[PDB]
């Protein structure tokens, strides 16, 4: 008769549409630069690792992605991460107290691009409506991230593997706001070297708009999510 | 709540 035996471990996460890039919703509009507006860095195509993590790259320093038609380095440019969508291979995992999570299948170096946070791009009003409807339906998983005050990415209905990354108070990745072809997008970047097999986490820096309990396990855990 | 960068 066991309450322990009532095995309701979902064998798979609830459905979502796995998408490559953000999808604008309602009033939210498409932001695209003219090729004439893309910043050009001063890296040289002869450089070792042109526009790389260790480089002086003026674009990378200001979190601007290079456009290959613009960059002096051509297709050798190592600052095309968002557009190339080269992500370390990742795997969805089941946790006991934090739902589904995500782990890396390979080793990742400090500062390396891990993923793009993609989803439906919605305005504040739509964000609030969605949160209200979620509370009315006793939903406890939220996938909303503010890019700017009226541009919020909702990775709930549609997203990529980044939607599975859990919150940690002592994370191994962080979000950064980058400009890519005149649009503001959100990347996840490693804060440290990460061995293959490790769960990938970031600090949500949550604006709660009461608190949810945090199970991240960190020594500095506040006890509360975000 | 909503995540922030
Ligand atoms: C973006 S989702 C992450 C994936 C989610 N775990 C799932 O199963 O789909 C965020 C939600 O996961 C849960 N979560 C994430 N980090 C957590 C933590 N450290 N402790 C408790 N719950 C967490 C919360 O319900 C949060 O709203
Ligand atoms: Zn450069
Ligand atoms: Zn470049
Ligand atoms: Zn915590």
């Amino acid at each position: 008769k066991e309450a322990l035996e009532i095995e309701k471990n979902s064998r798979k996460p609830p459905p979502y549409k796995h998408i490559k890039a953000n999808k604008v919703i309602g009033k939210v509009q498409i932001q695209v630069a003219d090729l004439s507006e893309i910043p050009r860095c001063n890296c040289k195509p002869a450089d070792e690792n042109p526009c790389g993590l260790e480089s002086e790259c003026l674009n990378r320093m200001l979190q601007y992605e290079c456009h290959p038609q613009v960059c002096p380095a051509g297709d050798r440019c190592q600052n095309q991460c968002f557009t190339k969508r080269l992500y370390p291979d990742a795997e969805i995992i089941k946790t006991e107290r934090r739902g589904w999570g995500l782990r890396t299948k390979r080793s990742i170096k400090k500062g390396e691009f891990v993923n793009e946070y993609v989803g439906e791009l919605i305005d504040e009003e739509e964000c609030r409506l969605r949160i209200k409807r979620a509370h009315e339906n006793s939903v406890t998983n939220f996938y909303m991230l503010t890019v700017t005050k009226d541009r919020i990415i909702d990775a709930g209905p549609k997203g990529n593997y980044s939607r599975f990354m859990n919150h940690s108070c002592n994370p191994n990745c962080e979000t950064q706001k980058w400009t890519v072809n005149g649009d503001v997008r959100v990347g996840l970047f490693a804060l440290c070297d990460i061995p293959a097999g490790m769960e990938l986490t970031f600090n949500y820096n949550l604006d709660c708009l009461g608190r949810t309990e945090c199970h991240c396990g960190a020594d500095n855990c506040s006890g509360f999510l975000g | 709540g909503v995540l922030r960068i």
